[PDB]
RNA sequence: GUGAACGGUGGAGCAACACCUGAAGGAAGGCUUGAUGAGCGUGUUCCCCGCAUACGCGGGG
């Protein structure tokens, strides 16, 4: 069960990669040491073969979002807004336990050496939300599928080739924005500002003060970069099923309609990662539109039916350990 | 290599040679080291040393500014600014409601290069007179351009050899024209008086770096400008 | 004229068949690049330090 969702973000999207790298003034990102580097955390990236002259393809660097973030978000939407109130709606209560499998995937980081009966994976698995997301002590395997958010650019012709004829992005999409901190307190010059100190001018004057021995505990202001994917672009998403129920496509799209409030990026004090939905192809045909998803009618009754009934004695038999 | 150079801010805006004057005053009874140095004093006695005073008060329009010469000076002010800093808190907050003394620091390089072609640059507040002579030189126009001529050209060359840099030998400098010729005096209420010149320009065939100190009385505050800011002025 | 002299360890024989390294996990929170050095006061003979060796030069406030 193919998914096909183009969107196309509204704020810039950056999601940090975990490798530290530096910045000068002006580019020259990985400067030599002695140039007064600054800090940086990147927009994660996966590189990509991809068609830059007669044939040849090389490993470019692609900039996205990946796929543990969105499916992350993904479980954390529908978590959220779609089996959480069903949980409290009819008044169960998930454990302990039951909420850590629920949102982590385990309750502790030991699992069960020993293999659990068929019977708890027939009645786990092809669930709304157990049959998608596996894990628990037992390692259950997960029906859901869920790939990393690739902007539609000439870098990833490769990846969902022979398709999009026009609106192709070429040129460079990314831009490093530059964030300065303040200490607030060395930017005051004024009593009205400092009246509100417990003890005053004299406490401002001692903070400042212990910054005078700081400046030649780590200490405020400072003055750092992110390096995040430029605004307006179209990017294509991928979500996949092997073997799926009608409640476990519809409780996807039920996520995916709702989706679009939700934060795909990090950074998001920033509002970084907003995001429209263009588009959404179910198994290559379009069913979305302003109001939501078109179609698909039997996922959402099943789901509809489904959420109905979905009590937590299961999400503790899951969450409990041997 | 580098000065340091740090501002203060008092709220109000207090001249440097009065700046210099309530420091010494605040930290006499107490801490005599730090405010030997500060002042350039003598390790033995309280005459200042004949040498480059490394360290100088300047303008700031909040306050007062502090410049550090060199590895020294910088080490001077580093560990001098706290106790400086917690003596105006002490003083400003004694009367009044009380003000918050903020601070600013940067570490400006020295630099020079040599290139075939003049370039401007403009000093205020130049205190060009200590002895007769230079009155005598001063009457007339031909002995004086060449006494500002060698005065400006020795003044490069201490600072540059005080701060531990080798400066081209074959600078040729020229003075083209003054504003206004006005005096300073020497402390408050006193008839001795020192001739200085107000918005000098002369004409450097050299680049010419920030902090750059000219002329005399360069511990009080006079003759000296930032260079960088001149070059390419926005 | 060595209880010596003279005497091939040889031939052939397939370590092989069948097993998916996996499973499930959000780099993420919080954080003014535009101020800091650029424009505004002093009116005439005085401390101290070196080179000299006083005929004077240089300079610290």
């Amino acid at each position: 069960m193919q998914i096909e969702v183009t969107v196309r973000n509204i704020t810039p999207i950056f999601s940090a990669a975990p490798g530290s790298n530096y910045i000068t003034i002006d580019g020259t990102i990985n400067p030599p040491p002695g140039v007064s580097r600054f800090p940086l955390v990147r927009t994660r990236m996966m590189y990509v073969a991809a068609d830059v002259g007669d044939g040849v393809i090389k490993s470019v660097p692609l900039q996205i979002v990946p796929g543990n973030t969105m499916r992350s978000l993904l479980r954390r939407t529908m978590l959220k807004h779609v089996i959480e109130p069903a949980l409290v709606e009819k008044g169960n209560k998930l454990s302990i336990g039951a909420y850590a499998t629920a949102y982590s995937g385990n309750a502790t980081g030991n699992p069960d050496g020993v293999p659990s009966s068929f019977d708890e994976i027939a009645t786990m698995r092809a669930h709304p939300f157990i049959g998608l997301f596996g894990g628990g002590p037992r390692m259950l395997e997960g029906r859901l599928m869920v790939d990393s958010l690739y902007p539609i650019h000439t870098n990833a012709e490769r990846i969902l080739g022979a398709g999009y004829e026009n609106e192709m992005m070429s040129g460079p999409i990314t831009q490093v924005v530059w964030a300065r901190r303040m200490d607030p307190i060395l930017n005051l010059g004024s009593s009205e500002d400092v009246e509100v100190i417990n003890g005053g001018a004299v406490a401002a004057n001692g903070w400042i003060q212990d910054l005078l021995a700081n400046s030649k505990g780590r200490g405020l202001k400072a003055f750092n970069a992110h390096e995040v994917v430029i605004p307006g672009l179209k990017w294509v998403w991928r979500i996949s099923l092997d073997r799926p129920t009608d409640a476990q496509v519809g409780l996807v799209l039920l996520a995916l309609n709702k989706m679009t409030n939700e934060r795909i990026a990090g950074g998001h004090s920033k509002d970084y990662g907003r995001f429209v939905i263009d588009g959404v192809s179910l198994n290559g045909e379009q069913v979305w539109s302003q109001s939501g998803i078109t179609g698909g009618e039997q996922y959402f009754d099943a789901v509809a039916e489904a959420i109905d009934g979905l009590s937590s004695k299961e999400f503790e038999q899951f969450a409990q350990s041997a | 290599m580098f000065v340091k150079q740090v501002f203060f801010d008092l709220g109000a805006r207090i001249h440097a040679d009065e700046a210099r004057a309530l420091v010494a005053k605040l930290l006499d009874d107490t801490q005599p080291g730090l405010v030997s140095a500060l002042m350039n004093y003598m390790p033995a006695s309280k005459t200042s040393k004949t040498e480059f005073p490394l360290v100088q008060f300047s303008n700031f329009n909040q306050g007062f500014a502090l410049l550090g010469f060199g590895e020294v000076g910088a080490q001077i002010l580093s560990d001098a600014t706290p106790i400086i800093h917690d003596a105006m808190a002490k003083l400003f907050a004694s009367r009044g409601q009380g003000v918050v003394v903020q601070v600013s620091s940067r570490d400006v390089p020295l630099s020079c290069e040599k290139r075939p072609y003049g370039l401007q640059y403009t000093v205020a507040k130049m205190v060009v007179q200590k002895k007769h002579e230079h009155r005598e030189r001063l009457a007339n126009p031909e002995t004086g351009k060449v006494f500002l001529e060698g005065l400006f050209l020795r003044s490069l060359e201490r600072q540059a050899a005080a701060v531990g840099m080798v400066l081209p030998r074959d600078l040729v400098v020229s003075f083209k024209g003054a504003e206004r010729v006005s005096s300073v005096k020497l402390r408050p209420d006193s008839t001795l008086a020192h001739g200085s010149l107000r918005h000098a320009v002369f004409e450097v065939n050299a680049r010419l770096g920030g902090l750059w100190s000219v002329g005399f009385l360069l511990s009080k505050g006079f003759g000296h400008i930032n260079t960088d800011l001149q070059l390419g002025q926005g």
